[PDB]
């Protein structure tokens, strides 16, 4: 059963330190490539950022490039995502999406339709 | 309302895929072992057929 | 005796040299489908049908040196003989000209050239030259002059059947000198445009960090057959006469006409795998 | 058994008509180029098909159809979309298409990230690996009005306009300020950052630059396809 | 009012895992022990038949083991016959894209889709002398990628707008529908008693629809990835699932769960089509690595492999008797296989 939980958030002040965590369980977790979906209010679904396999292609978008970090845990099947130095503008509904194909760098999990291959979301309002 | 609406019929599509019957996987597997055994000799892939009966020869 | 008992078994395993690679990319290109339509592939299996030819037909002189056989009929075999095999060659190297003329209008017209090149007009191109080496060499039986050297390894019917130097330099003004001709030019274009591809190709991967076999092929047959021609042309006039000098060159020269394809079809990275694939299902 | 050999030879003289008319069929098709536009919704792709069918066969069902000749040459040109957001399951259906024409839109920079993701996805795709995509730039003179006018958002949500230079020389559209040509160049440079990475000899990017309304657009394709069947040639041949 | 709704879900997905676990006494490789192995399965191909321009995408045999069709991507769909390698019958289709065509069980009626969201049906008979156009339907909005014929008179059809459709040839209106799924809709696949169909989609789970009803049973939710091909087994108890997880997997009607999972650690393309033999004992599937792997339902071993492709196998064919397996890939080749 591919099913994603995410944990962590709540009423946080700007400017201070945030963890979120996203547990995976049913699937490999080692070859699946996962990323990051907000959704603001009133608009769209944008991509926050991305991991490879092994960690070392790490690429994210250029409104927080150098204070996001994620994390893979594949001994803990687990996905940590530490945000500092937070922006008003920043609140927005997080979703922790995968992949769905294996062994590769392409991923179509950007839209806002029926999507069955991610979390329920978490909200972060500031 | 277009998502609620959406969301009420997972849930009642939820709701209908629980409430059935469920028989052992023993029971089964004697079932599929029973009809690959009976019908094992009609099956030209398992053995070879000559060319005398295959038309593809 | 021993020396000329050695260039029979050496010519004898060329022979064979010349039929087994023959049979193989022959029945290679027959069993392989996906190969089914392919001009370059075509004028290949034209190519190696002239070379399987060659290679049945050599074997007539090199058996029948054995018998030593004397008569007057032998000097028609001799006539017949080098008739049927001197046009063999021009057959094949007209077949690469050929080979050469379709990768440069493969080349400058990219798109354009589906339209021109047609299977129709490929046979009529294809029997059109298997006649104009058949017509070319009508004067060499009619009693004017002596054709190609192919096989002129006798006494009487290489001692009184002599060369016209007329003769020798219109088969090779009109033939050897537009076939030889052809592709310089064909080429040379290809070197232009491979360059100036690759000059961008370069520029861009300079530009963002962080990330010649065919030609030497198509060369060493035109190499190879200068020899033959400066022979020719210094036996005209009656320059230089070394018959043993010139008998090693002159049965390489028709030997290499087979090197040539059988490396044209091992440079291409998909006959390689359908050989074996083919000899798999072959053996078992 | 003389009836089985009649329906034999009735059936041999319809095998050869079959093949004649595959073969009557096969020339026409293998005279037929296709090309797929790929683009969002608010990109400015129906600019390009408006252009290449009042200058020079159509159909509106699902996906829209243009036809353009230009110099003896066929184009069918693919429209795509009347479906979901899904765009992955039906794109192994585009395998043998000679060129993609990707279109983006410069006007919104927010709007321009899921069309480079897109562009990422496509150049990564394993299917799409022996396919040269090329790159347009649309609404340029927007981009020129914007950035202008001010609202300085290409250093904002891009940290890489402070350290960039001009490396291409040439000025034929500006005549007021470079500035324009520099954020042209800086989105170019940015989509051939990653394209350089993956794809080392089997397809090309070609980035090029047109207007909202434009005329050369159907030469500068068929200049592009002129290559693009060259080079694939030329890796047919074992010569580069 | 979304919270009390979520648990709700949440407890009865796991009563029913709980479930599960209680029904599951044991596995099928624990009750396997004393069966006869198959052996090395050595197929050869017979005939080869050359006469797709484009790359062909999905094939369906006839009810005569003698007649089969194929839909390739250049417009026309072409009916083979594979004991003389003759062509009887050429439609040129109106649209380039097609992706799913469908032999009736009596010969008299062809149907096609593709991405045109219209279901092309065509007449065999033929009385004039040339084909025609019998009936076209389109009432989808996503795209077609499966179509199968229950019998002469309702056919059934898989949309990529989370919709499944029963259309009947004669009025050309949809009789029921079937929106259970939330993405789009792979493939289907019919029983032979035609009372109930289980289809797959990219949702990594198999459902079971009613075609008198209207409604589906249950849902087999123990898949990873997108689910490409279904195929019953022949008793109509189960089925098999081939998807680009490069794992094969069995479900059944009754038992609710997983029965054997066919896995390798040297392999690691995905499968694109899957059908069984009139048996069951092999089950050929077509994988990504230019071959068609047939292995025992039985023993989760790799039983043979059949290298006769370079391109990717598009889709795989076994008809009723089991006497040929025809293999259609993406280089416009059906391979015939005993």
């Amino acid at each position: 059963q591919v099913q994603l939980q995410e944990s962590g958030g709540g009423l946080v002040q700007p400017g201070g330190s945030l963890r979120l965590s996203c547990a995976a369980s049913g699937f490999t977790f080692s070859n699946y490539k996962m990323n990051w979906v907000r959704q603001a209010p009133g608009k769209g679904l944008e991509w926050v950022s991305d991991i490879s396999q092994s960690g070392a292609s790490i690429s994210y978008t250029g409104s927080v490039k150098g204070r996001f970090t994620i994390s893979r845990d594949n001994a803990k099947n687990t996905l940590y995502l530490q945000m500092n130095s937070l922006k008003p503008e920043d609140t927005a509904v997080y979703y922790c999406a995968r992949c769905p194909a294996p062994f590769t760098r392409d991923c179509f999990d950007v839209t806002s339709t029926t999507y069955a291959y991610r979390g329920q979301g978490t909200q972060v309002t500031v | 309302t277009a998502s609620i609406a959406q969301a009420r019929k997972l849930v009642e599509q939820l709701k209908m895929e629980a409430n059935i019957d469920r028989i052992k996987v023993s029971k089964a597997a004697a079932d599929l072992m029973a009809y690959c055994e009976a019908h094992a000799k009609e099956d030209p892939l398992l053995t070879p057929v000559p060319a005398s009966e295959n038309p593809f020869r | 005796v021993d020396v000329c008992i050695f260039e029979t078994v050496v010519i004898v395993l060329l022979t064979f040299l010349i039929i087994a690679g023959n049979l193989t990319v022959i029945f290679v290109f027959h069993c392989a489908p996906l190969l089914h339509h392919y001009t370059t592939s075509y004028f290949i299996q034209t190519m190696a049908y002239a070379d399987l030819f060659v290679g049945v037909s050599c074997l007539v002189p090199t058996l029948s040196l054995l018998h030593y056989s004397t008569g007057v009929h032998e000097s028609l075999t001799c006539q017949v003989f080098g008739y049927i095999i001197s046009v063999l060659k021009s057959v094949s190297m007209w077949c690469l000209a050929c080979i050469s003329v379709d990768r440069y209008l493969a080349i400058t017209k990219p798109l354009s050239y589906n339209q021109l090149v047609t299977p129709c007009r490929l046979r009529i191109c294809i029997i059109l030259i298997w006649i104009y080496s058949c017509l070319i060499f009508l004067p060499s039986f009619f009693g004017w002059g002596k054709p190609g050297y192919h096989g002129d390894i006798f006494e009487w019917c290489a001692t009184s059947w002599l060369t016209s130097a007329y003769f020798t330099g219109f088969i090779v003004c009109l033939l050897y000198a537009p076939a030889a001709f052809v592709v310089c030019f064909t080429y040379f274009h290809i070197f232009k445009i491979c360059r100036q591809h690759t000059k961008e190709i370069n520029d861009r991967r300079a530009r963002f960090p962080s990330h010649m076999v065919l030609f030497r092929i198509t060369s060493v047959f035109y190499m190879l057959w200068l020899p033959y021609i400066i022979y020719f042309l210094l036996e005209s006039s009656r320059v230089l006469d070394n018959p043993t000098l010139s008998f090693l060159t002159t049965w390489l020269a028709i030997s290499n006409s087979f090197c040539n394809p059988v490396i044209y079809s091992l440079s291409n990275s998909v006959f390689r795998l359908g050989l074996r694939r083919l000899s798999e299902t072959m053996c078992t | 058994t003389e009836d089985q050999r009649n329906e034999e030879k009735a059936q041999r003289e319809a095998n050869k008509k079959i093949e004649k008319q595959l073969q009557k069929d096969k020339q026409v098709y293998r005279a037929t180029h296709r090309l797929l536009l790929l683009g969002a919704d608010n990109s400015g792709k129906s600019t390009i098909v408006k252009q290449m069918r009042i200058l020079h066969s159509g159909g509106t069902s699902g996906i829209f159809e243009t036809k353009f000749q230009v110099d003896k040459v066929n184009f069918h040109m693919f429209d795509v979309g009347g479906q979901r957001d899904e765009r992955r399951k039906w794109i192994q259906c585009f395998n043998d298409v000679t060129a993609i024409i990707f279109v983006v839109d410069s006007s919104d920079y927010n709007r321009l990230q899921e069309a480079l993701n897109l562009f990422k996805s496509i150049w990564n795709n394993r299917w799409l690996r022996t396919i040269s995509v090329i790159l347009f730039l649309n609404k340029q003179d927007l981009l020129a009005e914007k950035v202008l006018a001010g609202k300085s958002k290409i250093e904002d949500y891009f940290p890489e306009f402070a350290r960039y230079t001009t490396p291409e020389d040439a000025t034929p559209e500006p005549g007021e300020d470079p500035r324009v040509t520099r954020a042209k160049y800086f989105i170019r440079d940015e989509f051939l950052r990653i394209s350089t990475a993956s794809g080392d000899g089997r397809h090309y990017c070609y980035p090029h630059f047109t207007c909202a309304v434009d005329t050369e657009n159907a030469r500068r394709i068929f200049n592009d396809c002129r290559d693009i069947i060259q080079r694939m040639h030329l890796r047919q041949y074992e010569l580069l | 009012e979304l919270d009390q709704l979520r648990q709700e879900a949440e407890q009865l997905k796991n009563q029913i895992r709980d479930a599960r676990k209680a029904c599951a006494d044991a596995t099928l490789s624990q009750i396997t022990n004393n069966i006869d192995p198959v052996g090395r399965i050595q197929m050869r191909t017979r005939r080869t038949l050359r006469g797709h321009l484009a790359k062909i995408y999905a094939m369906h045999w006839g009810t005569d083991s003698r007649l089969l069709v194929s839909a390739s991507q250049d417009g026309k769909l072409i009916i083979w016959d594979s004991y003389t390698t003759n062509k009887v019958h050429a439609i040129p289709l109106r649209s380039s894209w097609v992706m799913t065509c469908a032999y009736a069980p009596s010969g008299n009626y062809v149907a096609c889709g593709g991405l045109d969201n219209i279901c092309s049906i065509y007449n065999l008979k033929t009385r004039e002398g040339n084909v025609r156009v019998s009936r076209e339907l389109a009432g989808h909005t996503g795209y077609l990628s499966c179509c199968r014929f229950l019998d002469d008179n309702q056919i059934v059809t898989s949309s990529g707008d989370t919709t499944c459709a029963l259309w009947d040839i004669e009025t050309g209106q949809q009789t029921t529908t079937f929106t259970g799924h939330t993405g789009d809709v792979m493939s289907l696949s019919l029983a032979p008693d035609t009372r109930l169909f289980v289809s797959g989609a990219c949702d990594a789970s198999a459902k079971l629809w009613d075609v008198r009803e209207g409604m589906c049973r249950q849902t087999f939710t123990g898949h990873e990835s997108d689910i490409n091909a279904i195929c019953f087994f022949p008793n109509g108890n189960a089925f098999a699932t081939g998807s680009d997880d490069a794992t094969c997997r069995l479900f059944d009607l009754r038992a609710d769960q997983e029965l054997m999972t066919y896995s390798h650690d040297n392999i690691i393309c995905g499968i694109t089509s899957v059908s069984f033999s009139k048996s069951g004992r092999l089950l050929l599937a077509g994988y990504d690595d230019f071959n068609c792997n047939v292995w025992d339902a039985l023993k989760a071993d790799r039983a043979g492999v059949l290298a006769g492709h370079d391109n990717r196998v598009s889709c795989l064919g076994v008809t009723d008797d089991g006497m040929a397996v025809a293999t259609g890939s993406w280089d416009s080749f059906l391979k015939i296989w005993n």
